[PDB]
């Protein structure tokens, strides 16, 4: 459906990928996590991971920035870890995120899912991301290779809807 | 796949009776682990823990193994990494396992050759009903021939006493089971007083059989000394607030509402009933203070402020 | 004595909620009681109380515990008896010996593992509690508090 | 200052009265106050002196938010680096603030650890370098020693209240404030006892609080503890320290409560937090304490603002006849059950451990 959607083409992150993930609750020995860029999947963290045997430490909803170690897609689980960032990366993830981030509540815009398989992930596949050359929409048209329909509506919004927000 | 791990933590105590239950619980778990064939850590950690708590709400919320579970659990996620090869995760892991049982086990030898010389030639022990702890340092020392008697308290609804002066009868050890009413007027004879443990709280207290607390004031008050003997894998994370903030799953002492509608010195067989019996509770919890030192495989503490230290230590 | 449960029925009887408590765990309960009460089989100079087994297990808690005790007792039980300790009583047959064990070999609601009723012999039959811990004794010669005047009421009785 | 041949003056300070000894003399206004003082320390310094209820908490927080300003506004003598001569100017503030009322133990341990970093301080950075550092030090102190301890202990704090308690306060505690409106908000269905006492009646405010959260609520004088403890079934006390020995230091009246208390068999909750732990002990009350003005009882009545005169309006100059009030007393480590600090529930005798962990694994 189109309620919430995935972000990137592919389903899952790949290893020794940096995904930004928002914290929900901590167990005995773990700390199960959604990660939002993957319509908020869950995955899970070793408890030797901290942020700099913190008990202190009880974080409810708080966006944090991870590295994958293994993935079993079959079962869906996912094993992470955080104090293997490095510098630009840490930061880059979030420079990387709320972009990406911001073209997503765009498409809510009637899904409050595809476009992504029509329109965006193509798009990201050739200029590496879609907030990357996106400003070309107004200083380029090659935009427009290979653009399928919707239906006659939202046949075009993107000529309707560049820069904004 | 066992599907069925209780089996084989029950079929431990068939193959040796002579192990706490919370030992099969481990001794069952690696066989969980040595078996499980998984991918992710996530993998074993989730099932670890529906393992475990599946181990736990099969025994009545025992809390032996309750905490012994989930120490364990605590244990080998600590120096737990992932580098390059996934098989070195279980390899770190379940090595741990047996070396963590190693310690298990012998934890209630460590004990033995450690507080056997608090007894002293022709001295007059006590101890609450029957325990693990208790009986081997008291054969560990028998065993060292030296002189000495010990009363047995009879541990309703336990009733365990019974058995434990015949485990010390059968080991050539003088006894003479008491009535639990009958404690006070034996302190003036006792020079020392014994109990085992069925669980070492936060603040020092003593989660044991339902009557510790009962002659733990009375050595308290006859100026005789106290000391429990508590593996490690007894100390649980709760904290209560005094000799009855537990939980407790079946509700206790509940009274009777009598509607205006209804119907030899020793008188022996007349007693309550089971219905009667079981309303009262069944452990008991004697403030630090009461106590002396514990013994454990750790050693013997006696602060009750370093047993948190040192659960501290034992948890992350 | 096994005397509790014809003291539940007779309450009971009485319509009065009863919960009888086995004599091991009186002290889990004290926290939720008000107020202790029991009877007196005999007294002592020395404001002591001779009373069945145990009735000094529970006054020892109303002390730590904070809450008053108080027994009932009448008059023509006071005797001219006063033991020093908390143990120096007449009693018949011997009590609370043990075994000797020589070098042979002769072999959670458990409910028939009970002492016999050899062994259960061997057991005393009677406490005594201090005057120490009795806040209140009550006889038809009124309530005395002051276990002085326990002695002055006793030597008003023995001529 | 004379010279500290006053400080000789002290030294004759030691007779026969048992409060010879406890520091009297203080400053409540900026007359003839020195140069080298920066503004925003001369309106806490005021602040500290003429405001009551002033939650040891919160002067360590407004404490630190104005010790970034002065450094902020700190520009060292060129030629002479930072970490040099930064501190006796902060030297010079301390001495300033004292004068107003004596250092809480919430803001010596603050002060203790600032001097340090400012030592360790690497000397290979230049000012705007240096000085926007320790800026998140101090920030990174509010954020995890206090407000995050702060909001620990709330939640390990109400996780022990059951449905049903009974709860006694005494003299507004913000922590204790802060859990007792937690519990509220989660459904926990309790009622509250507010104990006060003379002078400053600090308790109305909790009850002010307490109150405008609906809570069933319950205001007697402290002289009225006999009566109201039988109803009570738990404490909870927000202390100003917590003694390495495990004696609870806290306002005048935190003793009485845990003795009552543990007479009438409920149990005695020491919400504090880690950084209010202090190496010292103190066996008596009176060795180490501060005062507050005695005429401020002088006022008999219901009010302190008003009017109010009383008896004793001439003790003074009446030979014989002196009032007082110390503002904290310890209380025995054997009446306090638990400590709830950061690191969970623990028992008050492990405090100095707790403070070891501090000293060992860091620096």
């Amino acid at each position: 459906s189109t309620s919430h959607c995935r972000f990137y083409e592919n389903k899952y992150p790949e290893i020794d990928d940096i995904v930004m993930v928002n914290v929900q609750q901590i167990a005995e020995m773990g700390a199960y996590v959604k990660l939002l860029e993957y319509d908020n999947i869950e995955g899970m963290i070793l408890l030797s991971e901290l942020s700099r045997s913190i008990q202190k430490l009880i974080r409810v909803g708080k966006n944090d920035v991870a590295v994958v170690l293994r993935v079993d897609k079959e079962k869906g689980y996912i094993d992470l870890s955080k104090r293997r960032v490095s510098s630009e990366d840490i930061i880059k993830c979030e420079e990387k995120y709320q972009k990406s981030k911001t073209v997503h509540s765009i498409l809510r815009y009637c899904a409050e899912e595809e476009l992504y398989k029509t329109i965006a992930w193509p798009l990201s596949r050739k200029f590496g991301h879609a907030y990357e050359a996106f400003k070309l929409s107004i200083i380029d048209e090659t935009v427009w290779e290979g653009i399928e329909p919707p239906s006659k509506d939202v046949l075009d919004e993107l000529k309707n809807y560049i820069s904004k927000r | 796949g066992e599907f069925d791990i209780v089996q084989v933590y029950k079929k431990f105590l068939q193959d040796d009776p002579e192990i706490t239950m919370p030992v099969a619980a481990i001794e069952a778990l690696v066989q969980l682990l040595s078996r499980s064939q998984a991918k992710t850590i996530s993998e074993f950690m989730d099932i670890l823990q529906n393992g475990s708590n599946t181990l736990k709400e099969g025994v009545q919320n025992n809390i032996s193994l309750s905490a012994g579970c989930d120490i364990f659990q605590r244990f080998v996620t600590r120096s737990l990494h992932d580098v390059g090869d996934f098989e070195q995760c279980k390899r770190h892991l379940v090595e741990n396992g047996k070396l963590f049982i190693q310690r298990a086990r012998a934890c209630r030898q460590r004990i033995a050759h450690l507080g056997y010389p608090l007894i002293r030639d022709g001295s007059v022990i006590l101890t609450h009903g029957f325990s693990r702890g208790v009986a081997a340092v008291l054969l560990a020392a028998a065993k060292r021939h030296v002189r000495f008697k010990v009363f047995v308290t009879e541990s309703r609804p336990s009733g365990s006493g019974c058995l434990m002066t015949r485990t010390l009868k059968n080991a050539c050890i003088p006894t003479c089971m008491v009535l639990d009413s009958a404690v006070s007027f034996t302190m003036n004879r006792v020079d020392l007083v014994l109990v085992g443990a069925e669980g070492v709280v936060e603040n020092g207290g003593l989660i044991n059989q339902i009557g510790t607390f009962q002659l733990a004031v009375f050595a308290k008050h006859a100026h005789k000394p106290f000391y429990a003997v508590a593996e490690s894998h007894k100390f649980v994370r709760m904290f209560p607030l005094s000799q009855y903030d537990i939980p407790f799953s079946r509700p206790i002492l509940e009274f009777d509402d009598p509607s205006p509608e209804t119907v030899d010195a020793i008188h022996n067989e007349l007693i309550m009933n089971e219905e009667q019996i079981r309303n009262n509770p069944t452990l008991d919890v004697t403030p630090p203070e009461f106590v002396s030192g514990l013994i454990t495989d750790l050693g013997i503490i006696d602060s009750k402020s370093g047993v948190s230290e040192e659960l501290i230590k034992l948890y992350l | 004595s096994g005397s509790g449960c014809l003291m539940t029925r007779t309450l009971k009887n009485a319509c009065i909620p009863t919960c009888m408590v086995l004599d091991s765990a009186v002290s889990f309960t004290m926290n939720r009681v008000d107020l202790v009460l029991v009877g007196a089989e005999g007294v002592v100079e020395n404001g002591g109380l001779i009373n069945q087994i145990g009735t000094f297990q529970l006054a020892v808690f109303a002390k730590h515990a904070h809450k008053p005790f108080y027994a009932v007792a009448e008059s023509h039980k006071f005797v001219r008896m006063f033991p020093l300790s908390q143990y120096d009583i007449p009693f018949s047959r011997p009590i609370l010996e043990f075994d000797d064990p020589s070098p042979e070999t002769v072999h959670a609601i458990h409910n028939e593992l009970i002492m016999n009723e050899e062994q259960i012999r061997n057991n005393p039959t009677l406490d005594v509690t201090p005057p120490e811990f009795v806040s209140g004794l009550i006889t038809d010669l009124g309530i005395i508090d002051s276990k002085s005047g326990v002695s002055e009421e006793l030597i008003k009785l023995y001529l | 200052t004379d010279a500290n041949l006053q400080e000789k003056k002290i030294f004759e300070e030691k007779q026969v009265s048992i409060f010879s000894h406890l520091d009297w003399r203080r400053r409540r206004t900026t007359e003839n106050i020195p140069k080298d003082i920066h503004p925003a320390v001369i309106r806490l310094g005021l602040k500290l002196a003429n405001y009551k209820i002033f939650g040891s908490n919160q002067r360590c927080i407004d404490l630190l938010k104005t010790f970034k300003i002065v450094i902020q506004d700190y520009q060292t003598p060129y030629g002479t680096t930072l970490s040099r001569h930064l501190t006796t100017h902060i030297n010079s503030q301390i001495a300033y603030l004292v004068s107003t009322r004596p250092l809480s133990i919430s803001m010596g341990n603050a002060i203790r650890f600032l001097k340090l970093e400012i030592s360790v301080l690497d000397i290979d950075l230049t000012d705007d370098e240096g000085k926007e550092l320790l800026l998140e030090k101090i920030d990174s102190y509010i954020r995890d020693r206090i407000i995050i301890a702060g909001q620990v202990i709330v939640q390990a704090a109400t996780e022990k209240i059951q449905d049903g308690d009974v709860i006694l306060t005494y003299l507004h505690s913000s922590t204790v404030n802060d859990v007792l409106i937690h519990a509220k908000n989660v459904g926990k269905k309790f009622r509250v006892v507010v104990v006060d006492s003379r002078p400053e009646f600090e308790g109305r405010v909790c009850l002010k609080l307490l109150t405008e959260h609906g809570i069933e609520c319950t205001y007697v004088m402290i002289s009225a503890l006999s009566y109201i403890m039988q109803e009570v079934t738990k404490i909870f006390l927000g202390g100003h320290a917590m003694l390495s020995n495990g004696a609870l230091y806290s306002r005048a009246g935190t003793s009485l409560i845990s003795l009552l208390g543990h007479e009438s068999n409920v149990p005695v909750i020491a919400c504090c937090e880690s950084y209010k732990f202090t190496e010292r002990i103190q066996l008596d009350s009176l060795v180490y304490n501060e005062l507050a003005p005695g005429d401020q009882l002088v006022n008999m009545g219901v009010d302190d603002f008003e009017e109010k005169p009383g008896v004793l309006a001439n003790w003074k100059s009446v030979k014989n006849l002196k009032l007082l009030s110390l503002k904290y007393d310890v209380t025995p480590p054997r009446l306090i059950t638990v400590c709830v600090c950061e690191m969970g529930l623990l028992p008050s005798t492990s405090v100095p451990a707790i403070i070891n962990e501090f000293k060992q694994v860091y620096a």
